[PDB]
C-alpha cells in the first residue's frame, strides 16, 4: 500500500481520494493519506472552502514514483510533486504514521467501486489527454478546457479527448451519408477503434477518465465527451457484445456512483432517452436501464 | 440562424440563395387491396429548388424508380432530396453555388448539413415562415411534367415568367406567394380566378398568365377575398 504525504494544511479545504471526501480545517495538522491501494490510477482532488470554485486535483499511480502535496501560497493551490531521494521520502512517511497524522485509504474490502471505475484507465492514456511530460502526475480542473472545445483557448491548459463528432467527414464516408449517420458503426468500428484507439480497452479508458473529470471537477468538456463516446456506440447497429456486454457494466458503476443531486448537470436527457428507448443498442444495456430507471425516473 | 418576418428582405439581396422544399418528394395514393388491407402506390415526385432573387427552379423529378425495394421512404426522401441538392450544388460553377439553402422543414437540416460537409461556407438554415411551396403541383404546366416524367429529369423554369421585367423580386415573390397560399387553400376556386378570361393565354415558357399590371392588381385582389372567405369557413369566424 503506498502513500501521499502532504507538507501542512496551510488552508481549509475539501480533499477526496478517489470517491472519498475528508474537510480538513486551516492549518490542521494534517500529513496525508496512506494505504492507497497499488495498482490503479488514483486521483487526489481539492475544493478550499473559501472558493468552492475551481474544485481541481492530480491522477497518479504510485508505481511511478514517490508522491506528496505542498500547499503553494504563491499559486494558492496544493501543488503534487515528486521526491526523488527515496530515503528523504521513506523517513518523511514512516516519521508522519507513527506520529499517525494522516487518514487511511477507506477501502471496504467487498467493495470493487474503484476498480469498476477505472478498469480501463491507464496512466499513459492520462498523460496524452493531459499534457505535462515532465511530471509523471495529471493536472485536471473544473474550468480546462477540451481541444474540441477550443476548435468552437491556451493549447498548454487543454483535455486532448480524441475528436468525436457526428457530422463531420471523418465520421462520413462520401456517397454513405444516411448509411453513416443514421448507423454510425463504420466510425466506430473502423475510424475509432480499429484508427485511432487501436482497441475496446482505450476507447473505454478515455471514456471512464472522462465521467471521472465530469464528476470529480464538474468539467463541463469531459461530460460532453463522455456522453459522446457512449451515443457512438448507442448509434451503431454493429458493436462486438463483448464490448455491449463492458459497456453495460461501466454505465452500471458510473449510475451507481454518481451523486443523487448532481443528475440534473452531469446527464443529458437526450443521449440517455435514445441510448436506453431509440437506439440500436435499447435493448443491450440492462443493468444501465435497470439502474437509471430506479435511480433518475424523471431523467427519462 | 432561422429565416423570418423579420430578416425577410434578406432573400432579395446579391448573396445567392436557395429555398428548397421537400414536400411533394415523396407522393402516394392509399388503396384497399383485394383482402380489404391497406397498400400505398408511389407516384412521381418533385424537389422544389428556388432561387428567390432570380425565380429561377431547379425542379428535380423524383421518378418512382428511387422508391423501388426501399424502406422506410419518407425518411430517405429526406436524404434522397439533400443528394440531389447537393448534386445541383457540385454541378453549378463556384460563382453560382448558393452562399445559403433555406430548407422549409426542420427535418431536412441534418440530411442536407451531411450531405454538404464538402462546402463547409454554405449555410444551412431553417425558417420560421410557413411558405406555400407545398401547392407546386397545383400548377398545370410543373404537375404535367412530373406526372408524365419515365425517368429521372431536372427541369430549369422561372417561376415568376417575365414579372421581373416589371416588379422587384420582392414583390414577385410576394405574388408567388399569393397564388400557391390561394391554390393550397382552395386549388378550385384558385384555378378559376386564373383561367376565367380565356383572352388572357399562358406563354408556352410561362407558367401563369400574361396579365397587364391592372389585371394582376384584380387577379391579386380576387386571390386575397379566396383566402380570407374559405378562413371564415375554415375556423367559423
Amino acid at each position: 500500500m503506498n502513500t501521499v504525504p502532504f507538507t501542512s494544511a496551510p488552508i481549509e479545504v475539501t480533499i477526496g481520494i478517489d470517491q472519498y471526501s475528508f474537510n480538513v480545517k486551516e492549518n490542521q495538522p494534517f500529513h496525508g493519506i496512506k494505504d492507497i491501494p497499488i495498482g490503479h490510477v488514483h486521483v487526489i482532488h481539492f475544493q478550499h472552502a473559501d472558493n468552492s470554485s475551481m474544485r481541481y486535483g492530480y491522477w497518479f499511480d504510485c508505481r511511478m514514483g514517490n508522491f506528496y502535496i505542498q500547499y503553494d501560497p504563491k499559486d494558492g493551490l496544493y501543488k503534487m510533486m515528486e521526491e526523488r531521494d527515496g530515503a528523504k521520502f521513506e523517513n518523511i512517511v514512516h516519521n508522519f504514521k507513527e506520529r499517525q497524522m494522516m487518514v487511511s485509504y477507506p477501502k471496504i474490502d467487498e467493495d470493487d467501486t474503484w476498480y469498476n471505475l477505472t478498469e480501463f484507465v491507464q496512466m499513459d492514456k492520462i498523460r496524452k489527454i493531459v499534457r505535462k511530460d515532465e511530471n509523471q502526475f495529471s493536472y485536471v480542473d473544473s474550468s480546462m478546457t477540451t481541444v474540441q472545445e477550443n476548435e468552437l483557448s491556451d493549447p498548454a491548459h487543454s483535455l486532448n479527448y480524441t475528436v468525436i463528432n457526428f457530422k463531420s467527414r471523418e465520421a462520413i464516408r462520401p456517397g454513405h451519408e444516411m448509411e453513416d449517420f443514421l448507423d454510425k458503426s463504420y466510425y466506430l468500428n473502423t475510424v475509432m477503434l480499429q484508427g485511432i484507439f487501436k482497441n475496446s480497452s482505450n476507447y473505454f479508458g478515455e471514456l471512464q477518465f472522462a465521467f471521472l473529470n465530469a464528476m470529480f471537477f464538474g468539467n463541463y468538456g469531459s461530460s460532453l465527451q463522455w456522453h459522446a463516446m457512449i451515443e457512438l456506440i448507442c448509434s451503431s447497429a454493429t458493436v462486438p457484445k463483448h464490448m455491449l456486454d463492458k459497456l453495460d457494466e461501466i454505465l452500471y458503476y458510473q449510475i451507481k456512483t454518481l451523486p443523487e443531486q448532481y443528475s440534473d448537470i452531469l446527464l443529458n436527457e437526450r443521449v440517455w432517452n435514445i441510448c436506453l428507448y431509440s437506439s440500436f443498442q435499447k435493448n443491450s444495456l440492462h443493468n444501465t436501464e435497470k439502474i437509471m430507471e430506479n435511480k433518475y425516473p424523471e431523467l427519462l | 440562424g432561422a429565416m423570418n418576418s423579420s430578416n425577410y428582405a434578406e432573400l432579395f439581396n446579391n448573396d445567392i440563395k436557395l429555398f428548397v422544399d421537400d414536400t411533394n418528394v415523396y407522393r402516394v395514393t392509399v388503396h384497399k387491396t383485394f383482402e380489404g388491407n391497406v397498400a400505398t402506390k408511389a407516384i412521381n415526385g418533385c424537389i422544389f429548388t428556388l432561387n428567390p432573387k432570380t425565380g429561377h427552379l431547379f425542379l428535380k423529378i423524383i421518378h418512382t424508380s428511387v422508391w423501388a425495394g426501399q424502406k422506410r421512404l419518407s425518411q430517405l426522401a429526406k436524404w434522397k432530396t439533400a443528394e440531389e441538392v447537393s448534386a445541383l450544388v457540385r454541378s453549378l460553377p463556384k460563382e453560382e453555388q448558393p452562399k445559403q439553402i433555406i430548407v422549409t422543414r426542420k427535418a431536412m437540416l441534418d440530411p442536407l448539413e451531411v450531405h454538404m460537409l464538402d462546402f463547409p461556407n454554405i449555410a444551412i438554415r431553417p425558417t420560421e415562415l410557413r411558405l406555400p411551396f407545398s401547392a407546386a403541383m397545383s400548377i398545370d404546366k410543373l404537375s404535367d411534367v412530373v406526372m408524365k416524367a419515365t425517368e429521372p429529369q431536372m427541369v430549369l423554369f422561372n417561376i415568376y415568367d417575365d414579372w421581373l421585367d416589371r416588379i422587384s423580386s420582392y414583390t414577385a415573390f410576394s405574388r408567388l406567394t399569393l397564388l400557391l397560399r390561394a391554390l393550397k387553400t382552395n386549388e378550385e376556386s384558385a384555378k378559376m380566378i386564373l383561367l376565367s378570361d380565356p383572352t388572357i393565354t399562358i406563354k408556352s415558357y410561362h407558367l401563369w398568365p400574361s396579365f397587364t399590371d391592372e389585371q394582376w392588381i384584380t387577379i391579386e385582389s380576387q386571390m386575397r377575398d379566396l383566402i380570407l372567405t374559405e378562413y371564415g369557413r375554415k375556423y367559423n369566424v
